[PDB]
This record gives C-alpha cells, sequence and structure tokens, in this order.
C-alpha cells in the first residue's frame, strides 16, 4: 500500500496590539498676566 | 517555534523573551526583531527602540519612525520652526524660547546604520538519478544431439 498524506498548515498568526491615542492637547491656554 | 518581534516592539530579554512590548512614547523602533538587553538604558538595544533625535519627535508608543517638528503657523505669513529641549520628547516646542539651545547640546551624534544582510542561496542540485535495470545474461543452448 502507498504512503499517507501530509498535514495542513496553522492559521495566520495574531496581530500586534492596537496602539492607544494621543495626549489631551495643551494644558493652560493663557495664564493671567501681572 | 519563535516569532520575531514586529516593528515598533522590543523583546524584554536578550535570548529567551516571553512577550514583545511596545516602545515608550519618546522612542521609536525602526527594525523588525528588536531586543532590549539590560546593560544600559532599559528600553534600548543594538536594534531596539531608539530615542528620537534632537529635532525629531514622536508620541505614539509603537511606531516605526519619528517625525520632524511641524512649522508653527500663528496666522498670516508666520512659519516659525520648532525644536526640542531634550534628546527625546513627544512634544515639539518653539525653537526661539527653549532654554538650552543648539549651542549647548554636547551629545555626539551616533554612527550610521550597519549594512544589510546578503540574500538566500539558490536551491541545491538534486543527487543523480538511478541507473536502469542492468541487462540479462545469455541463454542455455538446447541439448546437443546424441
Ligand atoms: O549500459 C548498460 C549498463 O547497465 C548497468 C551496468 O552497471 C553497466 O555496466 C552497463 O552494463
Ligand atoms: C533522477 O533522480 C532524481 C532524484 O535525485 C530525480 O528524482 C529525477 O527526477 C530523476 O530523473
Ligand atoms: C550630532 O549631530 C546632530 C546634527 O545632525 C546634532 O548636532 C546632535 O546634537 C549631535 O549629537
Ligand atoms: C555596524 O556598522 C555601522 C557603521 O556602518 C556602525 O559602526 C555599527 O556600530 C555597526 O554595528
Ligand atoms: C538591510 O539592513 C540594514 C540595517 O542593518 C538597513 O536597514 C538596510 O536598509 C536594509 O536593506
Ligand atoms: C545547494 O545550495 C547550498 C547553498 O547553501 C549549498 O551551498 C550548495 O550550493 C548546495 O548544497
Ligand atoms: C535464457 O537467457 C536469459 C538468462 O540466461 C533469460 O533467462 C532468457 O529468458 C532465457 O531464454
Ligand atoms: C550441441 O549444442 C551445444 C551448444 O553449445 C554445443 O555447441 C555442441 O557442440 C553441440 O553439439
Ligand atoms: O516501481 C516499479 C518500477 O518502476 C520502474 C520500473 O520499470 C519498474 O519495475
Amino acid at each position: 500500500p502507498p504512503p499517507p498524506p501530509p498535514p495542513p498548515p496553522p492559521p495566520g498568526t495574531p496581530d500586534q496590539p492596537a496602539a492607544p491615542a494621543a495626549p489631551a492637547a495643551p494644558a493652560a491656554p493663557a495664564a493671567p498676566p501681572p | 517555534q519563535c516569532t520575531p518581534c514586529a516593528a515598533g516592539f522590543y523583546a524584554n530579554a536578550p535570548d529567551s523573551a516571553t512577550s514583545c512590548r511596545a516602545c515608550p512614547r519618546g522612542y521609536y523602533g525602526p527594525y523588525s526583531g528588536a531586543y532590549a538587553d539590560n546593560l544600559g538604558d532599559e528600553f534600548e538595544g543594538p536594534r531596539g527602540c531608539y530615542k528620537c533625535p534632537y529635532d525629531f519627535f514622536a508620541d505614539r508608543p509603537g511606531v516605526r519612525q519619528c517625525t520632524a517638528c511641524p512649522p508653527l503657523d500663528l496666522g498670516g505669513g508666520n512659519l516659525v520652526e520648532q525644536c526640542t529641549e531634550d534628546l527625546g520628547s513627544q512634544r515639539c516646542k518653539p525653537c526661539s524660547l527653549l532654554s538650552k539651545p543648539k549651542t549647548a547640546r554636547t551629545e555626539q551624534s551616533p554612527p550610521p546604520p550597519s549594512p544589510s544582510p546578503p540574500p538566500p542561496p539558490p536551491p541545491s542540485p538534486r543527487p543523480p538519478s538511478p541507473n536502469p535495470p542492468s541487462p540479462r545474461p545469455p541463454s542455455p543452448a538446447p541439448p546437443s544431439p546424441n
């Protein structure tokens, strides 16, 4: 009798963790003069 | 099997890493397969996430490259260039108002990038093919007469 067949591959590997957003844009607009 | 850390990520060990991690805000990882040895800066390696240069900035943790400071536009015809106070920062401030200027930056600029690896060789020549069945011998003549 002939030999058996081969296996199938694994899937597609995972994606890197989606990065977070950015800062809250600025802090103090314009502190009061003296 | 082992998987190489993707771009913008570094392995938290020189040899047997357990999980890739994202580079910090002030750094950037250009290569694939960055690893972070523990000799000096924690988030730094020979191929690891480098800190952004003096002029360039980046804020996203996992990024391939930084970007230059944008030209600030306060209104009509006011394009004022911006720089950074320290070596690696995620915010670009006006170059006029920074305290320590280009004059006092005594850091020495790191070397160029070492060259790129050679290609993969061709597929090796298969061993020769098996010679055919050798021929047969002569055949026994019919018994001589009596
Ligand atoms: C000769 O042998 C090689 C194996 O190395 C190969 O099967 C060829 O197809 C055959 O002709
Ligand atoms: C190396 O040179 C750059 C200019 O590209 C800059 O002066 C840095 O301060 C220095 O480290
Ligand atoms: C690879 O070469 C560059 C210069 O091309 C640099 O010296 C690196 O330190 C080296 O590893
Ligand atoms: C291959 O490697 C070097 C770095 O070693 C560089 O990124 C080249 O651009 C690349 O072709
Ligand atoms: C097939 O290719 C390899 C390349 O690594 C080897 O040099 C020989 O050319 C042959 O085994
Ligand atoms: C005799 O010659 C060869 C062997 O010597 C072969 O078997 C032939 O079939 C037979 O006739
Ligand atoms: C009978 O046949 C054999 C075959 O070899 C032999 O030639 C004798 O001489 C013949 O008489």
